[PDB]
């Protein structure tokens, strides 16, 4: 609903998974 | 997924398994986006070329899985399906335009730590994510490799996968393929240049292409696993159904009828 696409298990508990950081570098680096 | 990797418990709790009901049989992926709908691709229900026509009584749905074939007790739920809605102008003739269905649940699913949704885009979310070179993220149970070996025959996994891949540019899309992709699919996978490589591939149809927004941390699902030439090939790329693109229809349908 309004919460959605926010797991329990990860951003919920301020904690990432393995490879996301992969995802935020392709916004960022050329 | 080709060339993915083991998934964490709960790293992706939307990810839902698409089983024919007898014989028993997982058919596709799918995902979780409110405690009673579920998207997945059309040709998942309906393929004439190949004898697909699953109705809602054909079928179940497996949520909050981990592994492929063990039971999970206590984390796992399993519902039956009240209606299946087929996008009316899916095109399964040409092109797979459109390839885009929902399944409301007949009874509605709790969340917990291993079952949550996923949100669809809004507007801004898709013209900002949706560019050649950003990467999101394809989960799911299907084989590990175009082509059957001894090792396992095909290659089917233990544990869900998972493989971040880059959207590419439409003309190299365009170019890859005799088919007359349409502004409802984008494509996504590496360059032969690039020398990192994955994909989806047989039974990761109608599972999701999910991005995490920067701006509010969430995750969004821009992707529906939709055709491809084979697994992994150079020169080759997955095709998605553009969710944003036909979110007008998804939202009739979740309005109209429920
Ligand atoms: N690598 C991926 N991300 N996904 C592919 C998984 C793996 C992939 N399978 C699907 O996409 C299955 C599917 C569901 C519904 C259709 N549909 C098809 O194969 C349909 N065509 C023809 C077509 C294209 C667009 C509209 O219809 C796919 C195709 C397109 C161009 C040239 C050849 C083909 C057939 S390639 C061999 C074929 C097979 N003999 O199994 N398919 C695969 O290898
Ligand atoms: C699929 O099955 C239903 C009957 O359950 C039928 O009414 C429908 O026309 C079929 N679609 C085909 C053959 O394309
Ligand atoms: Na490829």
């Amino acid at each position: 609903e309004a919460d959605c696409g926010l797991r329990p298990l990860f951003e919920k508990k301020s904690l990432e998974d393995k490879t996301e950081r992969e995802l935020l570098e392709s916004y960022i680096d050329g | 997924i080709v060339e993915g990797s083991d998934a964490e418990i709960g790293m992706s709790p939307w990810q839902v398994m698409l089983f024919r009901k007898s014989p028993q049989e997982l058919l596709c992926g799918a995902s979780l986006i409110s405690d009673r709908w579920v998207l997945t691709a059309a040709h998942c229900l309906l393929y004439p070329p190949w004898d697909k026509n699953f109705t809602e009584n054909d079928l179940l749905v497996r949520i909050g899985k981990h592994s492929r074939t063990r039971y999970e007790r206590n984390i796992e739920k399993i519902s039956m399906l009240e209606k299946i809605y087929i996008h009316p102008r899916y095109n399964w003739r040409e092109n797979l335009d459109r390839d885009i269905a929902l399944m409301k649940l007949k009874k509605p699913v709790a969340f917990s730590d291993y079952i949550h949704p996923v949100c669809l885009p809004d507007r801004e979310t898709a013209a900002s994510l949706l560019q050649a070179g950003y990467k999101g993220r394809v989960t799911g149970w299907g084989n590990l490799k175009e082509t059957w070996t001894a090792n396992v025959g095909k290659g089917q996994p233990s544990v869900l996968q998972v493989v971040n891949l880059p959207i590419v540019e439409r003309p190299v899309c365009k170019d890859s393929t005799r088919i007359r992709i349409t502004d409802n699919m984008f494509c996504a996978g590496y360059k032969p240049d690039e020398g990192k490589r994955g994909d989806a591939c047989e039974g990761d149809s109608g599972g999701p292409f999910v991005m995490k927004s920067p701006f509010n941390n969430r995750w969004y699902q821009m992707g529906i696993v939709s055709w491809g030439e084979g697994c992994d090939r150079d020169g080759k790329y997955g095709f998605y159904t553009h969710v944003f693109r036909l979110k007008k229809w998804i939202q009739k349908v979740i309005d109209q009828f429920g």
